[PDB]
C-alpha cells in the first residue's frame, strides 16, 4: 500500500491525474490516497480478526459486546492507521511541513499522520506526537458538548412542562389549549410497544392472493379434510361463501389505503401487544400440533375479530364524530390484526383450535386496554427528555458524510440547534429539487435544467476585460477585430458620430461559455435589457477561435447640446465606462436570478430509497435517477420553473418552507428534519415524542422558536 | 451474532449451525447469549420478561 | 424568380450575403450565381423576422460570419453547390457548423466536462462488508463515533445505504 | 492576427509627471482625436503610447517561472534530487517543490530549479 | 454606488484608538512624503510589477484631495481631536501623536520620522501580498509567533 | 423570447386557479380542468401579435358549489404594477356585474394604497389577492402539505359541543397563511385537518383561524 501511494503521488506529479466530479485535483487526489490507506487498515484489520485463535480472551470480551470492540483489534494486533484532526489529514503547521524531520511538501502517509505501527510493537517519535494530536480532538470535543447539551436540555424542559394528558385524554398545556385529540395520535403508552411486521406490504398481487385467499374449489389435496375438521361441512355453505368474499375485499381496501400510508414501502412499525409472539404463546400452552388437524371454525375467528375490534375502545362516543375518531385512530393496529388474525392465515400457518383462540382474544384485549395512556402524566416532561438524551449522544463538528457531495445539511448539535431556535440565517441553507421523468433519466435534458436553474453572473463568465481609447472603429488600433468593424458599418451606421469614442472590450471563456449554453444574443439582450438602449452593444461570432465582446455607450443625441453645464457634473466616460463594468458584472443576472446560482451539483442516486414506484403486478420497486441537490434558497421561484418536480422539491430550511408551504407543511417538515438529526446516530426515538415536540412549536400558525 | 453466514447461510439448510438462539416454554433449546440477546436491546430476554 | 423587393436596407442586406459569397472565389468555380441566392436566403430570413429589426440584423451578420470563416471555406461550398438549401440555411436551429472540426471537438469535449460535472460528484467510502438483510446486498457503510465513550462504549455502526438499514456488530 | 499570439500589451500603470512627479490620468483630446495623459495638480500633458488605460484578469498568468528566485536552490529543507538535466547546463540535480501559494490556482505541477552556479535557470516539467 | 464602485481596494489606517479611521496614504503625506513616486517608493521599492502598482491606484486616487502635510496633519487632526477651533494646535498634536504614538518602537524622536515611514510601506507591501495571494496568511496559533 | 414562457405560464396559472376554484367548489368544467397546454394555446391562437390583451379576454366567471348564490369573478389585471386607478374601474366593472367576490392576479405588486382600499371594500364585495409568482404552481399539490377542508358552522357547533371545547382553546392559523389565503377564509372559521400518520395512519386535527 506504502508503494502504491508513492505511485499515486508520481502519477500526480506529473499532471495527468484526470480530476475527479466536483473537486479540484488535490481533493482528487486526497480522496484517492485517504481511499489506500483507509482499505489498507480494513485489509489488514480483516486480516488480523481471522488470525486469533478460539481462546483468544480479547476475542471473547469483542464478541459478548461487553466491552471494545473490532476496531481495537486492529490497532493492537494490525496498523494503527491514517490519523486525522479536523476530518483532515494533519495539517502543514510549519511552512509546508507536519513536522521539521520531514521534507517540505511530503504528501507521503507517513510523513503526514500516518501510524504504522500497533499499539503492541509501540509508536514512532512523529507517530505519537501525530497521535497526541489526534488525542486533542477528543478530548476538547467531550468539554464542549458538556457545556452544549446541559444548555439545550434546560430550554427544551423548560418549555413543555406544562402540557399535560388530560382525564378526556386530550393533551393541553397550561391555559387549556388543546395540543393534540388523542396522545400521540392513538392515545398509547410508549413503554408498551413494539416493532412489528405489517404482512399486507407483501409483494406481488399474485402473491398476496395466493397466500390470503380462502379458496372454495378445493384443490384435490385432501380439501376441506385436510388441515380442517369439521369444516369439510360447511364448503356447501353460501352465506359462508360471501362474508369471507366480504373479509377478502376489506383486505384489498387496507392493502389500498396502507400503501398509501407507508409509500416508502417500510413494515416495520410500532403497535402494542405484538400479535404474533403471542400466537406463538398460544400455540405452546395448549400443545398444539401443526401436522395434527385444526378444530376451529372460520365463522367463529372473522366475527371474534369484529367483536374485538369493537372491544379495543380508544375513544368513548356514540355520534358520528365519535365513531370517525374511534376508527381512524387505530386504523393501522386494526389493519394489522386483520391481516394476522385472518381466516386462511389462521388454519394454515397457526393452526390454533377453539379454546385457544379464544383465550387469545382475551389476552390481546387485556395488553390492549391496558396500553392506553394514563391521563394525569406528564407527557410534555416526558418528550423534552427523550430529545434532550440524544444530544448527549456524539457528534460535534466530526465529518461521516456519505452523500457524494458537499458537507450540507449539517450533521449533529449545531444542526439541532438551529431547528431549536428557528434560525431566520441558517449557517448552511440547503434545497432538493427532485426532476420529472424524462428529465430524470436523461443526461443532455438534466444539463439544460441545471443550467437554467444555476445562478451565475457575468464575473464569473468573463476571462478578461479591457478598456481602449478607440474613435475611429473604422481605423480600430485592434487589427483583428478591424473584420468585424466593417461587418458593423450598417450597424446603426448615423449615430457614430455621435457615441462615444471610449470602448470597452470582454473576452469570454470558450469552455466556461459553452458549458453555461448561452449564445450572445442573449447577453447583448440581457445587457442592452439591465442598462438601456444607451448602452450601444456590439458582438462578434460564437464561432471564432476568439470569442469576444465589445462594449460602447451611445447618449442622448438631440438634448446634449451644453444646455446649462450637462447633469452629470462632467463625468468623464471612461471613469463611467469602469462604473459600467463593474455594475454589468456584479448585475446581470442571466438564467437564475438570486441567491443560490449554479452552486449546484448534480447526482445520481441509485443508492438511497428514492423514486419508490408502485407496479402493475402490485409490487414496490427502485427507479434510479438524476436529482439536482442546491445549497441555497429560493423555494417559491423555484418550485415554477419547468420540469421541477412540484411534489418532493423540498429544503431543510424551516423559515423559507414557512412562507411558501404554512403551517402545517412546516409541523411536518421540521419533524423529518428533527427525525433525520436523531436518526444519523440511529438510536431511534420514538416518533410519538418529536410528534409533541413539533405541535408545541407549530401550535399557533406563527413559529414559535424555543428562544 | 457475529456468528456464521449472514443474509445466506441459514438458507444453507440449517445444519442448526448453533449459532441462532431459540427458547421454547421458557427453556434454553440452542444458541448461545450475547449483549443482543442480553442488553439493552428491543428483543432481549430481558425485555420480553418484563 | 427572386421576390420583388423596393428596401433599400434589405437591398444591401442582399448586396453583403452577396459579397460574403464571393469570398474565395469558389463561386466561380461552381458557377453559382451568389446575388439570387443570397436573395432567396435573404427573402427566407425575412419570412421568419418579416421585419429588419436588430435580431434580423443579427441573423445576417451570423450569416455572414458563417459565409466569411477562413477555417471551413466548404460550409459556403456546400451552401453554393446545392447541398444545403436557402430554407436550411436561413435557419440556424439545424445546430452550427462542424468543419472546422476542432471547436466541434472542444463543444463536444465541454459536453463531456459538464458531463463530467456529473459523474458521482464523489463516491464514497466503499468498505463493502456485511451483507444487508433486506435487499441481499453487500453495498455497506460503517459509522465510526463516541471515542470511549461515558457508557455506551465505541460501538460499530454499519449502515446499508442501499435501503438505509442500519444494524450492529456484536 | 493568429490563435498563436500573446497579451501582453504593457500594462504601464506607471507615468508619473516629470515635474510635479504625481501619476498622469487620462483625458480626452476631442481637437486631435487622441488621448493625452494630464497631471490633475499642473497643466502638464503628453500623449499615450497605447491605446489601453485598464485592463482584468488573464485568470491564467499561471505565474509559473517568476517571483521565485533561483538563490531558493541553497534552501537545505528542499528536495535535491536524483533526477537529471538542466535544460539549459548539462549538469544534474536539481531542488523542485510545489505551489506555495494561496492562489494555489489547483497547481499539483512541480517547479524544478538547478542549483549549480552556471545557471540559476527555472523551468517546469 | 456609481462612485468607481469597487471597495476591495481601499486601504485605510486605525491609528491608536483614534476615533476614525484614516486612509494610509494620507498617513504618509502627514509624515511629509508629498510625492506620490515618492510615497509608491516607500510601498514598493521594486515597481516593475503594474499589478500590485494598479492595486493601490484608486487609494492614491483616493488620496489626491489633499497634497501638504500641514493640512493633512489637520484633517488627522479633525478626524481624530473632538471639535474645537483654531488649526496650529490641532497640527502640533496630530504631530505628536504621529510621531511618538505611531510606532514607537522604530523611534520617538522627530529625526527618524523618515525611517518609520519606510517601516510603514513594509506593513502595507505585508499587506498587499497577502491580497495578491503572493504570500499564506499568518497562523493564528504559531508559537513561534508568541512570548 | 421570454414572450413564449408567458404562454406556458398563462396557461399555467389559468390552470391553477381553475384547481383553485374547484376545490372551493365553485364548479367548473371538467374539460377547462382537463384543458391541455396545446388547446389553450389553440384557444387563444398563440404567436399573433404579441403583447396582446389576451389577459383582459382570459378574464372568467365561475359559477357555483352547491347552491347558485349568483358567482365568483377573476381578474388578470394587464399592468405589471396596479394602483389605486385601475381598482376603481374594476370596482365599477365590478358593481356593474353586480358580482359578490373578486380575485385579482397582479404581476408585481400592489401599491399600499390599494390594499388599503382593498382592505375599506371588506364590508362589500370581498377582494382577494394572490401574488402571480406564488399562484403560477400548485402549492396544494405538494406531498408535505395535508388534505384541508373548511367545515361550516353549524359543523364546528357540533364539533365543540361534542369535545366541550371553547373556539379559543383549539390550535391556531395565519390569516395570511398560504393554505388559509387559498381557500380565502376569514377569522372565526375552521379548518379540518386531515393527515397520514405513520402511528395512527390517519389523524384529524382542526385549527381555528386567528
Ligand atoms: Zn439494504
Ligand atoms: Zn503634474
Ligand atoms: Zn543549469
Amino acid at each position: 500500500a506504502k508503494q502504491d501511494v508513492i505511485e499515486v503521488i508520481e502519477k500526480a506529479h506529473n499532471n495527468e491525474l484526470e480530476p475527479t466530479p466536483g473537486n479540484t485535483l488535490r481533493q482528487t487526489f486526497e480522496n484517492q490516497v485517504n481511499r489506500i490507506l483507509n482499505d489498507a487498515r480494513d485489509k489488514t484489520g480483516s486480516s488480523a480478526q481471522k488470525s486469533l485463535s478460539e481462546y483468544n480472551n480479547f476475542k471473547s470480551m469483542v464478541v459478548s459486546g461487553a466491552k471494545g470492540s473490532k476496531i481495537n483489534i486492529s490497532q493492537v494486533i494490525a496498523v494503527v492507521g491514517q490519523q486525522n484532526v479536523e476530518g483532515k489529514r494533519i495539517p502543514f503547521g510549519f511552512k509546508h511541513r507536519t513536522l521539521p524531520h520531514f521534507i517540505k511538501d511530503d504528501y507521503g502517509p507517513e510523513s503526514r499522520g500516518f501510524v504504522e505501527n500497533s499499539y503492541l510493537a509501540g509508536l514512532t517519535p512523529t507517530e505519537f506526537f501525530f497521535h497526541a494530536m489526534g488525542g486533542r480532538e477528543g478530548l476538547i470535543d467531550t468539554a464542549v458538548k458538556t457545556a452544549e447539551t446541559g444548555y439545550i436540555q434546560r430550554r427544551l424542559i423548560k418549555s413543555m412542562e406544562s402540557v399535560m394528558v388530560k382525564y378526556d385524554a386530550t393533551v393541553r398545556n397550561s391555559i387549556n389549549q388543546v395540543v393534540q385529540l388523542r396522545y400521540g395520535e392513538d392515545g398509547l403508552a410508549g413503554e408498551s410497544v413494539e416493532f412489528q411486521n405489517l404482512a399486507t406490504l407483501k409483494p406481488s398481487n399474485k402473491a398476496f392472493e395466493k397466500k390470503f385467499r380462502f379458496d372454495y374449489t378445493n384443490e384435490r389435496a385432501l380439501r376441506r379434510t385436510l388441515q380442517e375438521d369439521l369444516v369439510k361441512d360447511v364448503l356447501s355453505n353460501a352465506h359462508i361463501q360471501n362474508e369471507l368474499e366480504r373479509e377478502f375485499e376489506r383486505m384489498r381496501e387496507d392493502r389500498e389505503v396502507l400503501r398509501v400510508i407507508f409509500p416508502t414501502g417500510d413494515s416495520k412499525v410500532v403497535l402494542p401487544c405484538n400479535l404474533l409472539r403471542m400466537i406463538w404463546n398460544a400455540q405452546k400452552i395448549f400443545h398444539i400440533n401443526p401436522r395434527l388437524p385444526s378444530d376451529l371454525h372460520p365463522i367463529k375467528v372473522v366475527e371474534g375479530v369484529k367483536e374485538l375490534s369493537k372491544k379495543l375502545v380508544i375513544v368513548n362516543g356514540d355520534d358520528p364524530l365519535s365513531r370517525q375518531a374511534q376508527e381512524n385512530a387505530t386504523l393501522l393496529f386494526n389493519i394489522h390484526l386483520r391481516s394476522t388474525l385472518c381466516s386462511r392465515r389462521m388454519a394454515e400457518e397457526f393452526r390454533l383450535s377453539g379454546e385457544a383462540f379464544d383465550w387469545l382474544l382475551g389476552e390481546i384485549e387485556s395488553k390492549f386496554n391496558q396500553a392506553i395512556a394514563h391521563p394525569g402524566e406528564m407527557v410534555g416532561a416526558l418528550a423534552a427528555q427523550s430529545l434532550g438524551e440524544p444530544a448527549t449522544q456524539m457528534t460535534l463538528n466530526t465529518f461521516h458524510y456519505a452523500g457524494v457531495s458537499a458537507k450540507n445539511v449539517t450533521l449533529g448539535v449545531p444542526r439541532l440547534k438551529e431547528l431549536i431556535n428557528i434560525s431566520k440565517k441558517p449557517k448552511t441553507p440547503s434545497l432538493t429539487v427532485f426532476l420529472l421523468g424524462q428529465s430524470a433519466r436523461d443526461a443532455e435534458r438534466a444539463k439544460d435544467i441545471l443550467c437554467r436553474l444555476e445562478h451565475t453572473t457575468l464575473r464569473k463568465v468573463t476571462a478578461n476585460t479591457a478598456i481602449y481609447y478607440d474613435p475611429n472603429p473604422q481605423s480600430t488600433v485592434v487589427a483583428e477585430d478591424q473584420e468585424w468593424v466593417n461587418v458593423y458599418y450598417e450597424m446603426p451606421d448615423f449615430d457614430v458620430a455621435r457615441i462615444s469614442p471610449w470602448l470597452l472590450r470582454v473576452e469570454l471563456d470558450r469552455k466556461h461559455m459553452t458549458d453555461r449554453k448561452l449564445t450572445m444574443e442573449q447577453i447583448a439582450e440581457k445587457i442592452n435589457a439591465g442598462f438601456g438602449d444607451d448602452l450601444n452593444c456590439i458582438f462578434n461570432d460564437d464561432n471564432a477561435e476568439k470569442l469576444v465582446l465589445r462594449i460602447r455607450i451611445m447618449n442622448s443625441d438631440e438634448n446634449k447640446m451644453q444646455e446649462e453645464e450637462e447633469v452629470v457634473d462632467k463625468m468623464d466616460d471612461d471613469v463611467f465606462l469602469r462604473c459600467i463594468e463593474s455594475n454589468m458584472l456584479t448585475d446581470m443576472t442571466l438564467q437564475g436570478i438570486e441567491q443560490i446560482s449554479k452552486v449546484y451539483m448534480h447526482l445520481p442516486q441509485t443508492d438511497n430509497k428514492k423514486k419508490i414506484i408502485i407496479t402493475e403486478d402490485g409490487e414496490f420497486k427502485a427507479l434510479q435517477e438524476w436529482i439536482l441537490e442546491t445549497d441555497g434558497v429560493s423555494l417559491m421561484r423555484v418550485l415554477s420553473e419547468k420540469d421541477v418536480d412540484p411534489v418532493r422539491t423540498t429544503s431543510n430550511d424551516i423559515v423559507e418552507i414557512f412562507t411558501v408551504l404554512g403551517i402545517e407543511a412546516v409541523r411536518k417538515a421540521l419533524e423529518r428534519e428533527l427525525y433525520h438529526v436523531i436518526s444519523f446516530d440511529g438510536s431511534y426515538v420514538n416518533y410519538r415524542h418529536l410528534a409533541l415536540l413539533c405541535d408545541t412549536m407549530t401550535c399557533r400558525g406563527h413559529l414559535m422558536a424555543i428562544t | 451474532t457475529h456468528p456464521d453466514d449472514e443474509d445466506s447461510g441459514p438458507y444453507k439448510h440449517i445444519s442448526p449451525g448453533d449459532t441462532k438462539v431459540v427458547v421454547e416454554n421458557g427453556e434454553l433449546i440452542m444458541g448461545i447469549l450475547c449483549k443482543k440477546s442480553l442488553g439493552t436491546s428491543a428483543g432481549s430476554l430481558v425485555h420480553i420478561s418484563y | 424568380r427572386a421576390p420583388s423587393t423596393s428596401d433599400s436596407v434589405r437591398l444591401k442586406c442582399r448586396e453583403m450575403l452577396a459579397a460574403a459569397l464571393r469570398t474565395g472565389d469558389d463561386y466561380i468555380a461552381i458557377g453559382a450565381d451568389e446575388e439570387e441566392l443570397g436573395s432567396q436566403i435573404e427573402e427566407a430570413i425575412y419570412q421568419e423576422i418579416r421585419n429588419t429589426d436588430m435580431k434580423y440584423k443579427n441573423r445576417v451578420r451570423s450569416r455572414i460570419s458563417n459565409l466569411k470563416d477562413a477555417k471551413n471555406p466548404n460550409l459556403r461550398k456546400n451552401v453554393l453547390c446545392g447541398n444545403i438549401p436557402p430554407d436550411l440555411f436561413a435557419r440556424m436551429t439545424a445546430e452550427e457548423m462542424a468543419s472546422d472540426e476542432l471547436k466541434e471537438m472542444r463543444k463536444n469535449l465541454t459536453k463531456e466536462a459538464i458531463r463530467e460535472h456529473q459523474m458521482a460528484k464523489t463516491g464514497g467510502t466503499q468498505t463493502d462488508l456485511f451483507t444487508c438483510g433486506k435487499c441481499k446486498k453487500k453495498n455497506c457503510t460503517y459509522t465510526q463515533v463516541q471515542t470511549r465513550s461515558a457508557d455506551e462504549p465505541m460501538t460499530t455502526f454499519v449502515v446499508c445505504n442501499e435501503c438505509g438499514n442500519r444494524w450492529k456488530f456484536c | 492576427m493568429e490563435p498563436d499570439g500573446t497579451y501582453e500589451p504593457g500594462f504601464v500603470g506607471i507615468r508619473f509627471c516629470q515635474e510635479c512627479n504625481n501619476m498622469l490620468y487620462p483625458k480626452e483630446d476631442k481637437e486631435n482625436r487622441i488621448l493625452l495623459y494630464a497631471c490633475r495638480n499642473c497643466d502638464y500633458q503628453q500623449e499615450a503610447d497605447n491605446s489601453c488605460i485598464y485592463v482584468n484578469k488573464i485568470t491564467h498568468e499561471v505565474d509559473e517561472l517568476t517571483q521565485i528566485i533561483a538563490d531558493v536552490s541553497q534552501d537545505p529543507t528542499l528536495p535535491r534530487t536524483e533526477d537529471h538535466p538542466c535544460q539549459k547546463c548539462g549538469h544534474k540535480e536539481a531542488v523542485f517543490f510545489q505551489s506555495h501559494s494561496a492562489r494555489a490556482e489547483d497547481a499539483m505541477r512541480l517547479y524544478y530549479v538547478c542549483t549549480a552556479p552556471h545557471c540559476g535557470h527555472r523551468w517546469t516539467e | 454606488g456609481a462612485k468607481k464602485s469597487a471597495i476591495g481596494q481601499r486601504i485605510v489606517a486605525t491609528l491608536p484608538y483614534i476615533k476614525q479611521e484614516v486612509p494610509i496614504i494620507i498617513v504618509f503625506r502627514a509624515l511629509g512624503f508629498v510625492s506620490d513616486r515618492d510615497i509608491l517608493e516607500h510601498i514598493i521599492y521594486d515597481f516593475e510589477d503594474p499589478e500590485m502598482m494598479e492595486m493601490v491606484k484608486p487609494s492614491l486616487d483616493e488620496a489626491f484631495v489633499i497634497q501638504e502635510q500641514n493640512v493633512a496633519l489637520n484633517f488627522i487632526g479633525s478626524r481624530g481631536a473632538k471639535p474645537g477651533v483654531t488649526k496650529e494646535k490641532r497640527i502640533k498634536y496630530a504631530k505628536e501623536v504621529l510621531q511618538k504614538e505611531m510606532l514607537p518602537h522604530v523611534g520617538v524622536s522627530d529625526f527618524c520620522e523618515t525611517k518609520k515611514a519606510y517601516f510603514l510601506g513594509y506593513m502595507v507591501h505585508r499587506l498587499l501580498l497577502a491580497a495578491l495571494g503572493r504570500r499564506e496568511l499568518d497562523d493564528r496559533d504559531h508559537y513561534g509567533n508568541k512570548r | 423570447m421570454d414572450d413564449e414562457e408567458e404562454t406556458y405560464r398563462l396557461w399555467k396559472i389559468r390552470k391553477t386557479i381553475m384547481q383553485l376554484c374547484h376545490d372551493r367548489g365553485y364548479l367548473v368544467t371538467q374539460d377547462e380542468l382537463d384543458q391541455t397546454l396545446e388547446e389553450f394555446k389553440a384557444q387563444s391562437g398563440d404567436k399573433p401579435s404579441e403583447g396582446r390583451p389576451r389577459r383582459t379576454d382570459l378574464t372568467v366567471l365561475v359559477a357555483h358549489n352547491d347552491d347558485p348564490t349568483d358567482q365568483m369573478f377573476v381578474f388578470f389585471p394587464e399592468e405589471p404594477k396596479v394602483g389605486i386607478k385601475t381598482i376603481k374601474v374594476y370596482c365599477q366593472r365590478m358593481q356593474e356585474e353586480n358580482i359578490t367576490r373578486a380575485l385579482i392576479v397582479v404581476q408585481q405588486g400592489m401599491t399600499p394604497s390599494a390594499k388599503q382600499s382593498l382592505v375599506d371594500m371588506a364590508p362589500k364585495y370581498i377582494l382577494e389577492q394572490f401574488l402571480q409568482q406564488e399562484l403560477l404552481i400548485n402549492i396544494t399539490e405538494h406531498e408535505l402539505v395535508p388534505e384541508h377542508v373548511v367545515m361550516t358552522k353549524e359543523e364546528v357547533t357540533e364539533l365543540l359541543a361534542r369535545y366541550k371545547l371553547r373556539e379559543n382553546q383549539l390550535p391556531r392559523i395565519q390569516a395570511g397563511d398560504p393554505v388559509a389565503r387559498y381557500f380565502g377564509i376569514k377569522r372565526g372559521q375552521v379548518v379540518k385537518i386531515i393527515r397520514p400518520s405513520e402511528t395512527a395512519g390517519r389523524y384529524i386535527t382542526y385549527r381555528l383561524v386567528q
